[PDB]
């Protein structure tokens, strides 16, 4: 709101396109990111509305129709374990492409052709196959024999829901698991935080307000003081851009190994040591 | 105390004593009325960027403008969760995204002639017919062929310090050598960076200890 | 389009390169932004200030350029090594990574140059056409337990065979085909039908 | 190459980067996987 302070700072040359550019780059990748992580199947399958899995209980994790949301018991759970716009100077936020809603149904549609295909819908169409044998196919591939499952089934089976339950009931009961998502808000946050801040600083001016400035000088000392606070402020977004540009590189490096992961270890079995 | 803003009744501030109030920022939040005295809270005015969703010139050239964050009640006009999009038609069906726009909401072209805005369909419907003695075995194959093309290299440069910043001046260069090496500390990462671009080039295709050559 | 990855790079490259130079064409404050106009019109004493300003705007810009040209060379390593892990892998031999060397079942790849990258041919293997059956876990002879040594049983309705399984190829079933393990109270789905012996 | 920037010449040339796929796509084709591991 300073149709005279803009006058100076165009003098700078092209300094307020490239932040422009490189946030818009950021923002590019951090979508792109979650469109390459989840997005990897053709498409939507769901479960069968009977469920014969042979013993197994995959209700805890299948989608919740009872539920505003379709999401499951552990998503929603894990929901509610992160806590945490207001600005309002020249800081936006945009949403997310896809809603929570889409993420869910991705996961949803994975799932469920996990369970009912195994493996063979991530290479070409899904083929059905009874769990009890699909069970027995991954057995074979860890050098067990298969009667060792197949004389076995109810044991594994107990076992299993008693790993789920024993799941939920660690994520229900502790909150410090969720510290590496919540510290990639805290740290965005904290940096906001700052940039406003430093809204404040006198910068070796009088005042730190433009409007108090040039309601109480001349325009040929009105510009002296205003250089050094554009100075300062500019530094600081050089700074804030600088930070949030490694931080984006980090995220897209987590980004791909968990894209990694979800292809090898959910739509196969992988024979990688840990 | 000027500046600008939307003055609005704001009984929940109390002030019994205070004039102004104010923000994390040097930014006040809420003023009392000299002649009559109440709290009035300020809010500053809506503001946000502007998109322009756009199918190729080479198509034809209409264009629908949307403005992100903006409850566009004072700006056919639709209103998405993402801002408010002007000059495209809202369409209960649902197809894949052509021009992402945001909050699920993608827009496309139609034919009529005219640009749609809807919400994106993740892909088509499919059940497989699981049974407990049931299977699916296949008959027939096929062989495919995939690209996939990815860099391994950029461009190697170097820049001179006082040639750019200084050129041909020697009262120039007799002040830029105040500063110290700010010089030599650049030219090194430079450098760096340009034997990097080698060594990726040599670790992606120097895998081989002899030539070999294909029957003639 | 196929090769846009390949143009970005050299599109950032020149628009980075592009916006060095034009930077010199900014006063920052002084009064003109060539040099050779203020040292051929002021005096020393003001003629050094605007020079210091101009050489502090001019030290600034090549400081950006080099941190973004830094940000990117580590950014392209970055892709560089996962170039150079699909070569060793893909190409010198054969991978059991899913979805690494193409989708589908890897077969072999190969590898071709380009301006500043390189492009990989996966060949892979799709199964096309399905078909549906009946299975069963294991088979009862007499009072055994036969299981498939490597395969599936399968059911076209009437009768009884053992197929690999990523491919139709009925057998018939034998005790070379399958192995024992104890009596047959125990499994669940077991349907008992004869096993030929040669 | 204006204001003392100058760009520096790669150490390989695009003949020895088609010299090395050719090798490698005759050595893949007439050896299998063999001639990674030894000879
Ligand atoms: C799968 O597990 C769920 C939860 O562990 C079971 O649902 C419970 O069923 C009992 C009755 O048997 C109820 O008393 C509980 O209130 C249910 N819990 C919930 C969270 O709904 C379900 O029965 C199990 N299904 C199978 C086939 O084992
Ligand atoms: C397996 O699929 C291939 C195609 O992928 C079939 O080959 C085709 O057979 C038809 C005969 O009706 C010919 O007209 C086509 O020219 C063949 N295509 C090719 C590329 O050769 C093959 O017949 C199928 N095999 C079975 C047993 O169904
Ligand atoms: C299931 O497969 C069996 C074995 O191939 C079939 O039995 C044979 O069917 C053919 C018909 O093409 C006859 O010529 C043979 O004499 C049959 N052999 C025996 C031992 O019966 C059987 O017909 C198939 N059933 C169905 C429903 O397709
Ligand atoms: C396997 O074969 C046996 C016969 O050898 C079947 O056993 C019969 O089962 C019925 C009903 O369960 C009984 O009434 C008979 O007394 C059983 N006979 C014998 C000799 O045990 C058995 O049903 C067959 N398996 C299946 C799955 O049908
Ligand atoms: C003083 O302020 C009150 C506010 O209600 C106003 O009514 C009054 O006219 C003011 N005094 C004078 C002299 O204007
Ligand atoms: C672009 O325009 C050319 C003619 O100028 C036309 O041949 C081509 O099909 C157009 N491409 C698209 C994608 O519309
Ligand atoms: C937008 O404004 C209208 C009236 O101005 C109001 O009824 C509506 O609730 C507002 N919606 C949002 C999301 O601000
Ligand atoms: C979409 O459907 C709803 C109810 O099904 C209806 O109220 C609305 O008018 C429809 N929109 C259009 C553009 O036809
Ligand atoms: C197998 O049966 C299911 C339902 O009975 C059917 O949807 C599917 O198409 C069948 N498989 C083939 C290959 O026709
Ligand atoms: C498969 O399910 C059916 C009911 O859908 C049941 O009658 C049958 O016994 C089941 N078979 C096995 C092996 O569990």
């Amino acid at each position: 709101d300073s149709t005279e302070c803009s006058n100076l700072l165009l003098q700078y040359g092209s300094f307020c396109t490239q932040l422009n550019r490189a946030l818009t780059g950021i923002a590019v990748e951090q979508d792109k990111n979650t469109q390459e992580v989840f997005a990897q199947v053709k498409q939507i399958y769901k479960t069968p509305p009977i469920k014969d899995f042979g013993g197994f209980n995959f209700s805890q994790i299948l989608p919740d129709p009872s539920k505003p949301s379709k999401r499951s018991f552990i998503e929603d759970l894990l929901f509610n374990k992160v806590t945490l716009a207001q600005k309002f100077n020249g800081l936006t936020v945009l949403p997310p492409l896809l809603t929570d809603e889409m993420i869910a149904q991705y996961t949803s549609a994975l799932l469920a052709g996990t369970i009912t295909s195994g493996w063979t819908f991530g290479a070409g169409a899904a083929l059905q196959i009874p769990f009890a044998m699909q069970m027995a196919y991954r057995f074979n591939g860890i050098g067990v024999t298969q009667n060792v499952l197949y004389e076995n089934q109810k044991l594994i089976a107990n076992q299993f829901n008693s790993a789920i339950g024993k799941i939920q009931d660690s994520l229900s009961s502790t909150a410090s698991a969720l510290g590496k998502l919540q510290d990639v808000v805290n740290q965005n946050a904290q940096a906001l935080n700052t940039l406003v801040k430093q809204l404040s600083s006198n910068f070796g001016a009088i005042s730190s307000v433009l409007n108090d400035i040039l309601s109480r000088l001349d325009p040929p000392e009105a510009e002296v003081q205003i250089d050094r606070l554009i100075t300062g402020r500019l530094q600081s977004l050089q700074t804030y851009v600088t930070q949030q540009l490694i931080r984006a590189a980090e995220i897209r490096a987590s980004a791909n190994l968990a894209a990694t992961k979800m292809s090898e270890c959910v739509l196969g079995q992988s024979k990688r040591v840990d | 105390l000027t500046g600008t803003g939307v003055l609005t009744e704001s009984n929940k501030k109390f002030l019994p004593f205070q004039q102004f109030g104010r923000d994390i920022a040097d930014t006040t939040d809420a003023v009392r009325d000299p002649q009559t005295l109440e709290i009035l809270d300020i809010t500053p005015c809506s503001f946000g960027g502007v998109s322009v969703i756009t199918p190729g010139t080479n198509t034809s050239n209409q264009v629908a403008v949307l403005y992100q964050d903006v409850n566009c009640t004072e700006v056919n006009v639709f209103q998405t969760r993402a801002g408010c999009l002007i000059g495209a038609e809202h369409v209960n069906n649902s197809y894949e995204c052509d021009i992402p726009i945001g909050a699920g909401i993608c827009a496309s072209y139609q034919t009529s002639q005219s640009i749609i805005a809807y919400t994106m369909s993740l892909g088509a419907e499919n059940s497989v017919a699981y049974s407990n003695n049931s299977i699916a075995i296949p008959t027939n194959f096929t062989i495919s062929v995939t690209t996939e093309i990815l860099p391994v290299s950029m461009t190697k440069t170097s820049v001179d310090c006082t040639m750019y910043i200084c050129g041909d001046s020697t009262e120039c260069s007799n002040l830029l050598l105040q500063y110290g090496s700010f010089c030599t500390q650049l030219n090194r990462a430079l450098t760096g960076i340009a034997v990097e671009q080698d060594k990726n080039t040599q670790e992606v295709f120097a895998q081989v200890k002899q030539i070999y050559k294909t029957p003639p | 389009s196929a090769l846009g990855k390949l143009q970005d790079v050299v599109n950032q490259n020149a628009q980075a390169l592009n916006t060095l130079v034009k930077q010199l064409s900014s006063n920052f404050g002084a009064i003109s932004s060539v040099l050779n106009d203020i040292l051929s019109r002021l005096d020393p004493p003001e003629a050094e200030v605007q020079i210091d300003r101009l050489i502090t705007g001019r030290l600034q810009s090549l400081q950006t350029y080099v941190t973004q040209q830094l940000i990117r060379a580590a950014e392209i390593r970055a892709s560089a090594n996962l170039a150079a892990t699909k070569m060793s892998e893909c190409v010198l031999g054969q991978s059991k990574r899913v979805d690494f060397c193409g989708k589908g079942y890897h077969l072999m790849s190969f590898p071709q140059s380009a301006p500043h990258g390189v492009v990989f041919l996966h060949v892979t293997y799709v199964p096309a056409q399905e078909k549906n059956f009946t299975t069963a876990p294991a088979i009862c002879h007499d009072g055994k337990a036969h299981f498939p040594r490597e395969g599936v049983f399968v059911s076209n309705g009437t009768h009884w065979f053992v197929t690999q399984r990523n491919f139709y190829e009925p057998q018939i079933i034998t005790t070379d085909n399958t192995f024992v393990s104890g009596n047959c109270d125990v499994v669940i789905g077991i349907v008992n039908n004869t096993v030929y012996d040669p």
